[PDB]
């Protein structure tokens, strides 16, 4: 039970497409996260790229 | 107020093992035995029994603190003999000595009764 | 038959084949991380002692897999250098560290002030400290190491 | 009372390098002279190149330099102590390091002490 | 103005015992407040022990500012001060 | 991590992994390079040399080894039975315990050559 409101979603008077598009927009925003680098202490460890 | 219960001198908690054995790697064929809820009565008996065995080269014990009822024993035998076997032999030998002592005392008491 | 000194192939070892010659023989300690890696796993060093009229030639071996095919080589081992790692002893004569360390001289090199690893404290090995800054004590540490090694050599009645 | 005990350092060197036996030393006289002379200039109490700073630094170590030169004389080193080379650099380095360790630390509340 | 250039620093090049104690305390507190650790920890858990391990390896990211009596100061990094 | 995996190989620390895997792989690579049947040049030049040598010595089958520039840590085994036979290339992987060819582990280069000859004889 999420859409408990009884708002008439008739496409003639309701823009279902806009609400759906905003819904995937916010869901993709939820999917978005953050990542950071890793630090390791070892004599032969170097934070370099493959080509580097 | 802070005095411990007197039964803690001899009553063993369930989680505390009576007898913990850890090897002593500094010298070959040596083990360290930790006796819980024991004192000089068992320790001195075992030590002086083991000191007479030709295959036991080092035996000692110490009570770390008089306020705690436990002692730790160091045993170190020859190459052929595992130390735990020597400890078992000591226990059995003292048991036989006590058994014959009891028998002889009973005989003497009956004679002199 | 020259005696054998065994080094740990671990990269964290303070003494490696690259800088073993300058350290044990010349008495000068260099950081092995900066030194280039040495391709040869066998090296020979010369020791001058007051206990012996002539300098002693010794062989330093990093890996015993390819140089200890015969058991009689183990009779020549006079010192073992370990990093406190169990996996060094997979192919050794005594795969258990304890028996190896009562039957052989074990040395562990650490910087002064660093904490000893737990396994090292549980083994019968000597602890030798090298200062990070002052370099005059390197000769003293080397002298202690060679004192132990020479005691073992004299006890073995080695002929030179 | 003077800093860094010289007698202890010398006997430590003798024990460390096994300076017994009638073996002849390989320590040349110019090495002894130049080593002691250079050591008597590395006992830093005050840092800086200022002339007044240098004068104060020279004043602060007069008695200690007299002690060091009295102990580490050429004849005494070669005959009484019989140090070799390696023992000699070890002694010089140890003297310098111990002197640096014996200075007072900024932030001492010496008035209360 | 008040800062003293690195070339003309005339204070002792060693870490005094007060500086060592204060540095260890500050680093231990920072580690206990979830600061990143710059050395590998084998099995250590005490913040003070981790701080001592960091100090021994010259990895503490702190700067000592030594105040001269006239108000000028010298900034010394804990990685360039000699520790016994 | 307390446990390190390199394929089926399992290790417990970085130094153990390094010494047991990388050093052995490098030693096997050097043994392959120091082997008499090795050529580090380009694959096309290796093919041309093999064609020329087979044409000159058409009485025997010739096999040579070369670097796998596309797949690092591997080697290309090119063998030509006769001048009329096409050059066939086989894949060899540099493993710590040796060389993997046709799902078979050969401890040394000479053992690898003997195994290759035996495989050719059996398949013939």
């Amino acid at each position: 039970q999420v859409a408990g409101l009884n708002v008439n979603r008739n496409p003639k008077f309701w823009d279902i497409e806009s609400e759906n598009r905003d819904r995937q927009e916010e869901i993709d925003k939820q999917r978005e996260e953050s990542r950071e680098s890793r630090v390791i202490k070892h004599p032969f460890f170097h934070n370099m790229k493959s080509k580097e | 107020m802070n005095a411990p219960d007197r039964f803690e001198l001899f009553i063993l908690p369930d989680d505390v093992p009576k007898l913990k054995i850890t090897p002593d790697s500094r010298v070959p064929n040596c083990i360290i035995i930790k006796f819980e809820r024991e004192d000089h009565t068992l320790a001195n008996l075992l030590r002086e029994e083991l000191a007479l065995y030709p295959d036991v080269t080092f035996v000692a014990y110490k009570v770390e603190h008089p306020l705690f009822a436990n002692f730790v024993m160091r045993l170190q035998t020859e190459e052929g003999t595992r130390p735990k076997q020597a400890l078992e032999r000591a226990c059995a030998s003292i048991i036989n000595k006590l058994k014959t002592l009891d028998h002889k005392f009973n005989e003497e008491w009956n004679i002199k009764n | 038959k020259e005696p054998i000194i065994v080094l740990s192939p671990a990269a964290s070892s303070l003494v490696r084949m690259s800088n073993v010659k300058e350290f044990l023989q010349e008495g000068k300690f260099l950081d092995p991380s900066k030194e280039p890696a040495s391709s040869s796993n066998l090296l020979a060093i010369q020791r001058k002692s007051s206990r012996f009229k002539t300098p002693i030639k010794l062989l330093v071996v990093d890996n015993v897999e390819k140089l200890f095919t015969k058991s009689e080589y183990w009779d020549r081992v006079v010192a073992i250098v370990t990093t406190g790692k169990d996996w060094q002893f997979k192919n050794y004569k005594y795969k258990d560290p304890q028996i190896l360390f009562q039957k052989f001289n074990g040395f562990y090199f650490k910087y002064k002030g660093d904490a000893v690893p737990a396994s090292v404290k549980s083994w019968n090995v000597k602890v030798l400290d090298i200062d990070r800054v002052e370099r005059f004590s390197d000769r003293q540490v080397v002298e202690q190491f060679w004192d132990t090694v020479e005691n073992t050599l004299v006890a073995k009645r080695y002929k030179s | 009372p003077l800093p860094v005990n010289l007698r202890r350092i010398i006997q430590n060197a003798q024990q460390i390098f096994h300076l017994d036996r009638a073996k002849a030393s390989d320590l040349t006289i110019p090495e002894i002279i130049h080593g002691v002379r250079d050591l008597c200039k590395k006992l830093f109490v005050l840092r800086g190149e200022n002339e007044l700073i240098k004068e104060a630094q020279q004043n602060a170590t007069s008695l200690f330099q007299c002690l060091v030169r009295a102990r580490l004389a050429t004849r005494r080193i070669l005959e009484e102590f019989r140090l070799n080379r390696d023992a000699f650099e070890w002694v010089l380095g140890t003297i310098e390091a111990q002197f640096q360790r014996s200075l007072v630390h900024p932030g001492e509340m010496v008035g209360v002490i | 103005e008040l800062a003293i250039l690195k070339e003309e620093r005339t204070t002792t090049p060693y870490l005094t015992k007060y500086e060592r104690a204060r540095i260890l305390g500050t680093r231990a507190l920072q580690i206990s407040m979830n600061a990143p650790v710059l050395v590998d920890i084998e099995g250590e858990t005490d913040p003070l022990q981790i701080a001592m391990k960091e100090l021994s390896q010259r990895k503490i990211p702190l700067v000592i500012r030594r105040y001269l009596p006239d108000g000028s100061y010298e900034d010394w990094g804990c990685d360039e001060l000699i520790v016994d | 991590g307390r446990v390190l995996l390199v394929g089926k190989y399992r290790y417990h620390d970085l130094d153990e992994l390094l010494v047991e895997y990388v050093n052995n792989v490098a030693n096997k690579v050097e043994l392959m390079v120091s082997h008499d049947k090795f050529m580090s040049d380009s694959l096309d030049y290796v093919k041309e040399w093999l064609e020329r040598y087979s044409k000159a010595n058409g009485n025997r089958s010739h096999y040579i080894f070369t670097f796998n520039r596309k797949a690092p840590g591997w080697f290309f085994l090119l063998f030509k039975l006769n001048p009329t036979s096409e050059i066939k290339i086989w894949n060899v992987k540099a493993l710590p315990d040796g060389y993997l060819l046709a799902n078979n582990v050969y401890p040394d280069t000479n053992s690898l050559c003997n195994g290759f000859k035996t495989l050719m004889s059996s398949r013939r």
